[PDB]
RNA sequence: AGCGGGGUGGAGCAGCCUGGUAGCUCGUCGGGCUCAUAACCCGAAGAUCGUCGGUUCAAAUCCGGCCCCCGCUACCA
RNA sequence: AAACCCGCCCUCAGUUCGGAUCGCGGGCUGCAACUCGCCCGCGUGAAGCUGGAAUCCCUAGUACCCGCGCGUCAUCAUCGCGC
RNA sequence: UUAAUUGGAUUCAACGCCGGGAACCUCACCGGGGGCGACGGCAGGAUGAAGGCCAGGCUGAAGGUCUUGCCGGACGCGCCGAG
């Protein structure tokens, strides 16, 4: 009932290099890390591992909903820019190697009201 | 006025043109040409007479029992044994009672012009404000 | 109280008799036609026959007790 | 180039018809592919059995059927203009 | 329906139309952050205007601003007209 992603325990994916994992991930993330990160993913990764050493103890809000998610990033809350504000996500196991904006929606869910005047031919 | 009928037999000494049926008073004060209603709201007709005896009656008070002959009333389909009346009301004046004849209105008159607004409290919100 | 009739889509009627499909008119929703509205044309939704049981190869039909209203006269406190 | 031609399998069936929808995996462009791109392999297998009242285009290398080029364009054509 | 789902066109003569196949740009919409006043004059200004920066906070990220002090020398939106 314990967590495994191809055979491996989250120990062991703790303690892999970025190439050794990116043959693990499906073939989007491994373009996406073989090609490098930008500067502001650059960025928002100095925070994180910060964070985990015990420092920056405030929370952590981002633009770059195009982050992979990666194992090191397990247990901390990020807040993800949705168009208007940032929604708090709580990053679990099962999320390595989906992107941020995956957990963050911007748009509401639609619930239809009666049809107005030009709906139907009978009602122009 | 609100009475209920007897659910004995014997008071019933004529079915159709006219209904004679003996009556015992709940509340309120029975008066000849007044109208009746059920809950549901059928015109069983207008008081034609009321007797107490074979002598001619003009009124009823609280505790007393009266043979009334009805018109357009007929027991089974129209009317049944043993089923409550109630006296039809008008929203006027029941506001001349509460307001203008406030002096002129004791513990039965008020019971009984409290369930009624209650009981025709369906239809207009006027009574279930009353 | 006793005699007499009938229960079928939202609405109003046939269809029983002679069992074996639930049809008519109106209304509701959608589409055509016209520059556009009414009129007109087409399609769809809506009752599995008031309830229980019996009868019958098979019952909206044949049958009953049962739910209801309708008709009549009887009935003078 | 395709429609076209030759040989073998299927024989009137929701099928060896139809390929919508969804799962796993592999790629390309790009500073960036989740919202929101395109391509490939295996798997899955929806409605549909010819269409009411109505209504459109076309007179000769024309209409029908079949593919291709250019524009848009880093990537993307069930489109427009041409062959 | 929504924070916004930018706008024009409604019979022929609106609806694969605006060459409109929008991931950024296009962009005109929504949330948030910065920048801009020739030329006249008013406060001010070498005893230094206007302007720019190492590190570190605020921040989505930012000498944008603040902390901390180092720069540069003649104009001056703090104010009124005007552009
Ligand atoms: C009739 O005879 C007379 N009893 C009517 C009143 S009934 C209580
Ligand atoms: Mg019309
Ligand atoms: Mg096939
Ligand atoms: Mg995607
Ligand atoms: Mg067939
Ligand atoms: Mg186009
Ligand atoms: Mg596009
Ligand atoms: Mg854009």
């Amino acid at each position: 009932k314990e967590f495994r992603y191809r055979g491996y325990t989250l120990e062991q994916l703790m303690n892999m290099s970025l190439e050794e994992l990116a043959k693990l991930l499906p073939a989007r993330q491994r373009r996406s890390l073989k090609r490098g990160l930008t500067p502001e993913q650059k960025k928002l990764l100095r925070k994180i591992r910060l964070a985990k050493k015990g420092k920056y103890n405030k929370p952590i809000r981002t633009h770059c909903r195009d982050m992979i998610v990666l194992p090191e990033m397990v247990g901390l809350t990020i807040y993800v820019h949705n168009g208007k504000e940032f929604v708090p996500v709580e990053i679990k196991p099962e999320m390595i190697g989906h992107y941020l904006g995956e957990f963050a929606p911007t748009r509401k869910r639609v619930q239809h009201g009666a049809p107005g005047i030009g709906a139907t031919r009978s009602s122009m | 006025g609100v009475i209920r009928l007897y659910p004995d037999e014997r008071y019933v000494f004529r079915r159709s043109n006219p209904a004679i049926v003996g009556i015992e008073v709940i509340e309120g004060r029975i008066k000849p040409g007044v109208t009746l209603i059920k809950q549901n709201g059928q015109k069983v007709g207008v008081i034609r007479s009321i007797k107490s005896r074979d002598e001619f009656l003009q009124e009823a008070k609280k505790g007393q029992a009266v043979a009334i002959a009805i018109e357009g009333a007929i027991v089974g389909r129209h009317i049944h044994p043993g089923e409550t009346l109630y006296v039809d009301l008008s929203r006027d004046d029941a506001i001349t009672l509460l307001k203008h004849l406030r002096d002129t209105l004791e513990d039965t008159d008020i019971k009984a012009l409290k369930m009624i607004a209650k009981v025709k409290a369906k239809e207009d919100p006027f009574w279930r404000a009353i």
